[PDB]
Formats: structure tokens, sequence, C-alpha cells
RNA sequence: GAAAGAAUUAAAUUAAUAUAAUGGUAUAACUGUGCGAUAAUUGUAACACAAACGAGUGAAACAAGUACGUAAGUAUGGCA
RNA sequence: AUAUAUUUUAGUAAUAGAUAAAAAUAUGUACAGUAAAAUUGUAAGGAAAACAAUAAUAACUUUCUC
């Protein structure tokens, strides 16, 4: 019975809660089941007959499956292989499934939903699959931000961004959002959440916000803008929301400049990209990189001839995109930057 | 309105409609759809072995005719043609039928013609 | 409309986006019918199918040991042929059509462990011809095939028009169903056992009969429709019986095969094979 | 003379009328169309009385 | 005797503006029924499948790997560029907007709503 | 002329609503001519059947054997 | 009365003659005992028969032979002399006196109904 | 070794498309479908095409509102 | 068992599929799929009802497994 042992394995595959446990592996169907929170309803509810020796008897399967996995994961000494074999003995158990499924993914507790372990990394990573990662290539490929910043994108990292300091309102970006300027008057809050098997002490990150959309007269033509620049940043599993506590001032090669869109300049497209830092063998600790802050310029900035220069890997992105609106001037104020332009309505 | 043959047409046609008479969903508890998902998958992995265990004795017979084949090709080339012969109209045998849920009377026939 | 001209625009990713799942429209239909939260959810495997498991027993090994042919190398089919370069008008010339026929036939494999022959499915077309006339007797057709099967049959409707014949296009006329898995075996056991014995003078199915592709056809008369126990149950329920073509499905590279095949559940075949 | 041709008026006393053509027996046509003059959209109802077909009510409900 | 006097004044029908032309936002760059050429890199396409200019550059008439047996018109927005545009890269873009410089100008686009 | 059922407005089935037409089953048991007796799942009521004519006493599916 | 035997018959109809109708391969003396040995009293209707009685009735009929099953059995006892030199399978062939009557008059009965398959 | 998927190539525009004939069509215009039934809307239309004129044809865009779509968006009647 | 009230049922009716070349709406939008012909067939069935079968699997992924 290798899943009701917890010498070795890890807490987070347990269910936590109690009468969830008990309800689930009981001898026979007498109890009720704590989800549903009513006693009326609980009394109206009735589970479908014999699903309690089957389930005893699939759980034995599955279970006896897992233990003959373990004998051979433990001889494994490669780490992917090893944590192939990790997730093939542990996805198949209930308690994991019922503890992925039914408590939250993107502000998991880590008692519950341990990205440290293999088999839940694996569930969060075919979750993203599902649906928020094809949302996110629809609205890369849609706007526009791949071809026009950065050629393709091979989404790795779940990354979700935020807004809290500004106005106060606790909300995930949804990609292709209109934001006010109120709203990304002041920076944001990253959360690069990694999928695959990667070396968390070791591995570095940088986070760009670029604005492709600036338009540049003398070219009749537009610009890309570095808003926000990040190196050098030190994610974990569990530990990956990037906020003014984690990130230095070091850190920052080019802080946040909020998204000031000028009147009938358009729609301005914010794709936030991630990047992975090259790993290099031989040297123990984390892998720091210079960048020259004099040679990269924010005014004009392209982004692929900086990734070419520190040979970085783009593995997420996030996008939302501003306009226009009353508060922009108001915005520039408090930043300092000029008054702002005003272009003609007509395209001409 | 209708006549009797209209009417047991109608009847008829309901027997087979959908119309009132099929109950509510079948609604779970999250611990019981879990339970339910975990009694499915074991199931289907079951399938799969048995599959493969078959497929795999069907592989093994297939190589072990192969092997035979040859051996009597390099022997006795008159008995290999004579194996090696096309089998287009053969017919299963009427006696070997499909074994029922519950056995006959006369469970087997010593003789015969 | 500013324009009809249809042009699906490159992408920049390799990642495939299924759009189905980005909108929030169809909550239900997001699920598989497999699923248990779906409401087209339905028990598959209830109950131990009794022809199946008997053709995984004692059939499949027998037909293999049958179809084993040494060093038989695959049997190409007739395909579109390509032009000789002889000329400069062959350069984006079409294929020439098959030889003998106008659509191209399949390639014939050499029977192995994967691809022994066995049923796919079966198909009971009924079109009842009286139904120009009537059409309640389409309905009372699709109650007895859905009587006989345990499974909800389609509606066949005219899809041709002629004089000569007094048949109209779009008029519903008998009913068909396509059985698959335990159902289809369930109704093979029986026609092999109730049925088929109940009818006089019959020799059985014909050996000249079916595809050229692992098919095998036969169908039955209005009087031994009355031979299926549900039909028997209440034949006073029954007095216009329809008769059926009964379309066998095989996964027979060839007929002889399938033939054989059908001979392993009791089906009796009479006629000289071609 | 298979078509003739209606004058939708407006709901909004506008006086607006979007004029289209209909076939003899037009089931009383309603459209919902812009109305310049009260700057929104609003539904046009035919002008002068004309007249619909027995157009049988549909059986939503099971009866005789 | 019935004569087939009768027949329809050809239309004029074909490329109006050639290749390395200029055209300008909205010209006809082609003419056609059918589309036998198809709308490429910004033009666009009319009711009748004819080809118009969507911004101020040069036609130029290319096939397109993507889309084969197929044929394009667009106007790429300069003669140094190839319209058979690569892919993966940034695309030309124009943004065409003087800035009002007038107070004036500049006060009404903006006071106003 | 045509004897016909004439249709009422059809009811909508939603997109996901759709269910699959599982019809009233009994498991019925049918002994075949011998004692040979086999369950069979049918749509008509009565639990057990007795067969006179069946493969089982016919002389094509056995040769060897008012 | 219900669906005796596939074509059954009425109530009201004492059974005894009763089978003698509908049935071919039975009629007079033996639909008479057939009826005695399922011991049913005599002068009894159709209506009356109990369901299960008439199980008996069913199984008795098997027994004997009836139904057009004899059709045939003249049907071929006819097709035999006639296949061979028959004056009879001319005059059942041709539909002519089979019993030597009335050839040149009285004969369209004969036309009527003598045939191969006579019993029509 | 097997299943299952995703599909990919070939073939096809002979089918079909409201209707002639041609042109186009599977990247589908064609077909099924959900929703809806609104853009078979309302002011300025540049600019071309065609063109003697009167007329006609495409139509960027600006503005007001409607519809469907996660979205990109698309829609100022219909493949032409 | 059975009687009275009370109600509930039974007005018996098709599509159960994002359906897909039978007939139904031909403008919009969104999603999805591919046709016809021919030949081997098959109760009546035939030149002409309906119905079934009729190209290729390299590679890629997933799952089981020796």
């Amino acid at each position: 019975h290798i899943w009701s042992d917890f010498t070795t394995r890890p807490s987070s595959l347990s269910i936590q809660s109690s009468k969830v446990k008990n309800y689930l592996f009981q001898k026979k169907a007498s109890l009720d089941p704590p989800s549903i929170s009513r006693r009326s309803n609980r009394i109206k509810y009735s589970p479908p007959e014999h699903i309690d020796e089957i389930f005893r008897m699939s759980y034995d399967f599955l279970e006896q499956r897992s233990s003959k996995f373990y004998e051979l994961a433990n001889k494994t000494k490669n780490p992917l292989k090893k944590d192939a074999l990790l997730i093939k003995a542990e996805i198949n158990n209930p308690e994991v499934q019922y503890n992925f499924q039914f408590n939250n993914k993107l502000n998991n507790v880590k008692d519950i939903i341990d990205y440290d372990v293999p088999v839940y990394r694996h569930l969060g990573k075919q979750h993203w699959e599902s649906y928020g990662q094809m949302l996110l290539m629809q609205r890369l490929e849609t706007l526009a931000a791949i071809p026009d910043t950065l050629p393709t994108l091979v989404p790795r990292a779940e990354v979700n961004i935020k807004f809290p300091f500004s106005t106060g309102v606790n909300k995930w970006i949804e990609p292709g959002e209109f934001l006010s300027s109120n709203v990304t008057s002041m920076r944001p809050i990253f959360k690069i959440q990694e999928y695959e098997l990667v070396n968390v002490e070791k591995q570095l990150y940088t986070v760009l916000i670029v604005n492709p959309d600036v338009p540049d007269l003398s070219n009749d033509s537009f610009k890309t803008a570095l808003c926000y620049g990040l190196v050098n940043i030190n994610l974990t599993y569990n530990d990956n929301l990037i906020d003014p506590r984690k990130f230095h001032s070091s850190n920052i090669i080019a802080d946040y400049l909020p998204p000031v869109p000028e009147k009938n300049a358009g729609k301005q497209r914010f794709v936030v990209w991630v990047f992975r830092q090259p790993l290099i063998e031989d040297k123990q600790g984390p892998n720091m990189l210079e960048i020259d802050r004099k040679e990269l310029s924010r005014d004009d900035f392209d982004i692929r001839q900086f990734t070419k220069k520190y040979n970085l890997t783009a593995i997420g992105a996030h996008i939302w995109r501003s306009e226009w609106d009353a508060k922009v001037a108001a915005v520039r104020e408090k930043y300092g930057l000029p008054p702002g332009r005003v272009f003609s309505r007509v395209r001409r | 309105s209708l006549s009797p043959l209209a009417q047991r047409v109608v009847t008829q046609l309901s027997v087979m409609s959908a119309s009132r008479k099929q109950p509510k969903l079948l609604k779970l508890a999250r611990e019981d759809l879990i339970k339910h998902q975990t009694i499915e998958k074991c199931w289907s992995i079951y399938q799969q072995q048995q599959r493969e265990r078959r497929n795999l004795q069907l592989e093994l017979q297939y190589k072990s005719i192969e092997r035979s084949m040859n051996l009597l090709q390099e022997l006795s080339p008159r008995l290999f043609e004579a194996a090696n012969a096309s089998e287009k109209g053969k017919r299963f045998p009427m006696e070997m039928k499909v074994p029922t849920d519950f056995p006959p009377n006369t469970l087997w026939h010593y003789n015969f013609r | 409309p500013k324009s009809a001209c249809s042009l699906v625009k490159p992408v920049h990713h390799l990642v495939k986006i299924d759009k189905s799942k980005l909108s929030p429209r169809f909550p239900e239909l997001k699920y598989d019918k497999s699923d248990i939260r779906s409401p087209g959810f339905k028990p598959k495997d209830t109950h131990a199918d009794r022809l199946n498991d008997h053709y995984l027993n004692t059939l499949q090994s027998d037909l293999l040991l049958i179809n084993y042919s040494h060093n038989a190398a695959v049997v190409k089919g007739l395909k579109q042929r390509a032009w000789s370069g002889d000329s400069p008008y062959h350069l984006n010339r079409p294929p020439k059509n098959p030889r003998g026929s106008k659509a191209q036939l399949p390639d014939i494999h050499p029977i192995k462990w994967s691809n022994i022959p066995g049923l796919e499915s079966v198909v009971i077309n009924c079109f009842v011809r009286e139904a120009r006339e009537n059409q309640l007797l389409a309905i009372t057709a699709a109650l007895q095939l859905q009587q006989i099967t345990g499974c909800k049959p389609h509606p066949i409707f005219s899809k041709n028009d002629v004089p000569t014949w007094k048949l109209r296009k779009g008029h519903q006329m008998g009913a068909k169903v396509e059985l698959k898995g335990k159902e289809m075996s369930q109704f093979l056991s029986t026609l092999t056992e109730i049925v088929l014995p109940r009818i006089r003078e019959y020799k059985g199915i014909s050996n000249q009969s079916g595809n050229r592709f692992g098919g095998i056809s036969f169908g039955l008369t209005a009087e031994d429709i009355k031979f299926f126990p549900e039909i028997d149950a209440n034949q006073d329920s029954w007095p216009k019986t329809f008769g059926m073509h009964i379309n066998i499905n095989t996964s027979a590279q060839l007929d002889y095969q399938a033939r054989t095949l059908l001979s392993g559940f009791q089906f009796p075949f009479f006629g000289e094979e071609k | 003379s298979k078509n003739s041709v209606i004058k939708l008026l407006s709901t909004a006393a506008s006086g607006y009328s979007r004029y289209i053509s209909i076939k003899k027996g037009a089931p009383l046509v309603t459209q919902v169309r812009y109305d310049p003059v009260v700057k929104r959209h609003v539904l046009f109802k035919e002008a002068k009385k004309r007249k619909v077909a027995e157009r049988k009510p549909l059986d939503f409900l099971r009866t005789a | 005797s019935r004569t087939s006097m009768k027949d329809s004044a050809g239309r004029r029908l074909g490329p109006k503006k050639y290749e390395g032309q200029d055209v300008s936002t909205g010209e006809i760059i082609m003419r056609q029924r059918g589309t036998k050429f198809y709308p490429g890199e910004n033009v666009g396409i009319g009711k009748d499948h004819s080809i118009f200019a969507l911004e101020p550059g040069v036609v130029r008439y290319y096939l397109d790997p993507f889309h084969p047996k197929r044929k394009f018109i667009g106007v790429a927005l300069r003669r140094d560029l190839k319209l058979p545009s690569p892919h993966f890269e940034p695309t030309v873009r124009r943004f065409g907007r003087f800035e009002l410089t007038n107070k004036r100008a500049a006060y009404k686009e903006e006071n106003s709503i | 002329t045509r004897i016909t059922l004439p249709r009422r407005p059809a009811k909508k089935i939603q997109l996901g609503k759709s269910r699959p037409a599982i019809y009233h089953q009994f498991n019925v048991k049918m002994e075949l001519s011998d004692g040979s007796v086999v369950i069979r799942r049918s749509q008509y009521p009565k639990g057990e059947i007795r067969l006179i004519q069946d493969q089982r006493n016919n002389p094509l599916w056995n040769p060897s054997r008012g | 009365v219900v669906h005796i035997l596939g074509k059954g018959f009425k109530g009201k109809e004492v059974i005894k003659i009763a089978l003698a109708s509908k049935f071919y391969g039975i009629g007079k003396t033996t639909a008479e005992k057939i009826c005695s040995k399922l011991g049913f009293y005599p002068w009894m209707r159709m209506h009356q028969l109990s369901e299960p009685q008439i199980m008996s009735i069913a199984s008795e009929l098997s027994t004997m032979t009836i139904e057009g099953d004899a059709r045939a059995i003249v049907k071929d006892n006819i097709a035999l002399k006639r296949k061979i030199g028959s004056y009879s399978g001319m005059r059942h062939t041709l539909h002519l006196p089979v019993r030597g009557q009335h050839t040149r008059n009285n004969a369209k009965t004969a036309r009527k109904l003598n045939k191969i398959d006579r019993r029509g």
C-alpha cells in the first residue's frame, strides 16, 4: 500500500480534509458527501449503487501499479526520466486528483497543490495547455504581438500579470485587455509559473514589457519602447510572484514607465515577454549577467537584437493594450513626462 | 380528429420518442465524481492491458508459424507446398457454436454423422 | 458583405489553438460524451459481450492461422497512374484515372497479429416502398427496427425522384440503424440462433454476395421478422411487418476472409464462391 | 404585379419612414432600424393597414 | 428570320495598375470577375472581387509560399521591399498622421471626445 | 392522397444538453430448443422465454448430430 | 379468439369445429378428438379458453400434420404422376377435368382451381 | 508491438452555388450548425474604374447606432 | 380489501446530434465538415427506390506493453 505511506513521499499527495478522505475510503456507503454542505441537500442526494467495492478494487489496482512504478523510479539516475516515472506512479492517485481539480491552481496553497511535486506540476501544465495557453497564443497571433516584436513563442511558463498598486482592486489581467491609464499608472506584478523540470537554484529569468506601437514621425512608421525591464530574477515553483519584495534595484535594467498613449495615435499593445537565462556548467550558484545600460535605449529598442546579445529564450508572454483617455495627461504629469502629442483623427 | 390507425401510429412513435419518458440528469458530488473517474480510468487501463496481452499472444503465434513454415520449406518442399495453400472457401464447422450463458441438457455428443 | 474572398492568414506559432475551449458558450459540450459530467453520458461497458468474447478466445487465433501465407507481400490496388513526361503538356496534368476503375482501390495487406479480420459494424436498412402512399408505415418500420435492435433508428428519406415508381423527393420512407459493439453482437447472435433457423427453405448467405473489400450482406422478408422475440412477444402490434437489408461490415481485407469470419459466428454459406 | 411597397413608420413619433418592398401577403412586417431624427435604433411598424393571408397559429402546446 | 444580333459591351476588366507602380489608398489594382488574383499584403478586395489600394506604395504581383496555387497582388509600402515578404519578422507599418502642431488644432481634437 | 401525421413545432434540443436514448430494457432468459439458457437484454416485458425452433434443433446448424 | 396459432378465431365460436375452419391440416373428426385429448367440455366457445389451455391447443396441432404443410404433400403427389406420363398431369397442368368430368362443358371449375399448385 | 489522436499528402471546384453563361470557389463562396433576424442602418464620402454627357462600378475613411464573436474581429444585403 | 376527499400522473409525437449533400429561409455572425461520379454488393429490387464499402500512412504525440 504505497499511497498510504508518507515516509519518503510528500504530504501534498494526501487530501488535507479529513472528512473527504473518510468519505473516499469507507467499507459501506453509509456516510454523506462533505461537498454537499446543506443537510436537506445531503438527505436528497443519493450516490450511485455498488460504487464503493468497485472503487476500492480500482484503488488497489492503481495503487499496485504505482508501487511497481516506484520500484523502477528509485533505480533511475537521470532526473527527467525519474520525474516522468514519479508522475506515472502518482497521476492516477484519487487524492492528488481531488487536490488538483477542486482547489485553486493560480494561488496554490503549498500543502494542497505543491508545484515542487512533479505530478502536481504535470497536472498544472496539462490544465494550462487545455485553455489558458491556447488563449494566450490566440491573443498573440490576432493582435500581432509575435512577428512585430519577437518572431515566435514556444509557451513553457504560464505568465499572469496584475496591477495591485495603482487602484486597489484585485484582478489578474486577461490577455489582450483594454486597461485604463489609471489602472496601469503604477507598475505590474508578474507570476511566472514554470511547469518544466528546471534547476530552481541556478536558473535566472528576465522580464521585458515592450510597446511596439509608439509612432515615429521621421520614419512615418512605429518604433518599439521598453516600458519595463527586469533581469536576473529567481523563481521557485511555489515562490514565483515577481514583486518589489523579491527583485532588487540592481535587477531593474529599465524601471517602469507607464502606458501614455497619444490622442488618435491608436491602440498600443504592451506585450510582456519572459525569458530564461543561459545556464553555464562548472559554476556553482546563480550565473548573473551584466547589461550595458548606455547601449540599450528605451525610446527605441530592438528586442530581437537584445535577445541575440544575451542569448535569451522566450518561455512566456502576456499582453494588454492601452489607448488614450482623459487621465493619461494626469499620469504624464505625475511621472513628469511632457504634455503629450495630439494627432489628426484621419490617417491620411 | 384522428383515426384508430393514426392513434396507434402515434403510440408507436411515442415508444421511440424521448418525450416525457426520461429522468433527471445524473448529478454527482465532487468526491463521488472523483471516485467515478478512478473507476473508469482503472477499467480502461485494465482493458488496454488485456488487449496488449491478446495482441502479444497473436504476435507470438504468428512468429511461431513463420518459424515453422521456413523450417518446412528447408526440409520437405512438398509438405511446405501442402501447408501453404489458398484457404479461400474455408468455413468454420457448424458444431463450433458461440458459447451460451448456461449449458444445455446434453453437454456433449459422443456419437455423430 | 464587402467581399466573398476566403483566405486563411498564416500564423507565427506551432501551438494548436482549440477555438471551442476559448469560448464560454457550450460548457456542457466541452466535456467528452464519455465523461460522467456530460448530459450525453451513457454507460457503455455494461455487461460482458458474449460473441466478442468467443471471437477473442477461439476464433481470432484460428483465423490468423488460416490466413497465414508464407512470405506474402502487399498487393497494391488500382491507383491513379501518373503520366510519363514524354511531352511538355504532361507538366501540370492531372494523373490518369485507374486502369479498370474510375475510383482508386485499396492495397490488400498480408494478415498478421494486428490486422486479423473481425466484425466492425452492422447496418439495418429498411426502405418501405408502400410509404410513398402512407407516412405512418415509415414510423411503424422504424419502431420495428428499434424493437429488434434496442438501438435508436434514423429515418430514411427519398433522395431521388422518379415517375414509374410513384416516388417523390424528400419523403420519409422507412429507417436505418448502425449497430456497433455489444448491441450489434447481440443482434448477430439473435439472427444466428432465433431468426434464421425459423426461415423454412434457408440455405444460407450467398457466396457471391458482398463488397470487394470486407463487407457482406443479405435481407429478410416481412415473413422473417415475425421470428424476432420482441415482435413475437406482440405479433398483434406487428400485422404489416416490413422487410430489411442487413449490411455487415468487417475489418477484412477481402471478402472471402469476411465470409470465413462470419462462418465462425455460425452463419451458413451456400452458393458457389467467386 | 407580384411585389408592392409599404411604408415602415417609426415607433418614436418622428415621422421618419423607411419604405421597403414586400410580397402581396406580407407577414405584417416590423423591422428594427435607425431613426436619424431620434439618433437611436427603434422598431418600424407598417403605416397603412394592409392584410396577411390566414397564417395558422403554431401549436407549441399539445392539443385536440 | 430571328437574328442573334445581341451581345453585351465587354467589361473593361483587367489589370488597371501594373507592377512597380505607385498607387494610393483606394485605387483599383485589378478589376476581375473571380478571385483570379487574391488580395495580398496591404490590399483590399471589393464586392466583385475587385482588388483595391489600402496603403500608398508599390503594387507587386507575387506568388506566396504559404498559399500555393494562388496569386496575389499586394502593395508594399516601399519599392525597396519585396512583397512576398518574409514572414517571421516585423511587419512594415505606416502611422499616417500629422501631429497637430497648431495649438488650436490640437486643443480642438483633444478637448473633444 | 398521401396519408401523413402532420408535424408540430419541433422542441429545441440545446447544444450540450442532448441526452442519449437509453431505452428501458429487461434481462430476458432464452432457453433454446435444448436446455441451454442464454441471457439477452430486451425491450418487451418477459423475464423468461423458451424457444421451439432454433439453430440447436435445425439440421443445417448441426449436420453431424395444428 | 386471440392470435391462437397465429390466424386465431373469435369468441362465442364453439372451438370443436372452429379448428376445422381456420386450420387446414385439421378438420371434422380430427378437430373433434383434438379437443378430446385436451379435454375441453364440448359445446365450449373460444372466449372461454383459459389462455394456458390454448398453449396445449397449439402444441396439439404441432403434433400431427396441419397448415399448408400438407398442401404441398398433395402438390407433390400431383406433380408425381404429373412428372411421370400421367393423363392427370395433363388434365391438371392444362387446367382440365382431373376427375375425368365434363371437359366438353362443365369444366370451368377445373380451369378455375385445378393447376400445378392447385390449393391456392 | 498495439491503440488512440492529431492529422499530412494525394484527389477533387466534375458535386454544389437563389437563376443563364463565363469567371471563382474545398484557405472553401459550398455544406451543417448556434445565435440572431441586426449592417436588406444613418449623415459627410477621398479616391480611383468606367466614361461624351446623363448615368454606372469598387471603395479607404470620419461620424451615430445595431448585430454576432473569448477574442482578432466581421457585417452599409446575396461568390461576381 | 375497500369507500370519500384531495391531488398527482397519463393530452402518450419524432431532432438527443454543433447534426453535415433528403425537404424545409437565399441577408448577418460564429463554429465545424466535405462533395459528385463511378464499381462490388444487398427482401421484394429491375437501367432507373434506399443502404453499405471503395487513396496513402512518413513523421509527431499520448497510453499499454514485451
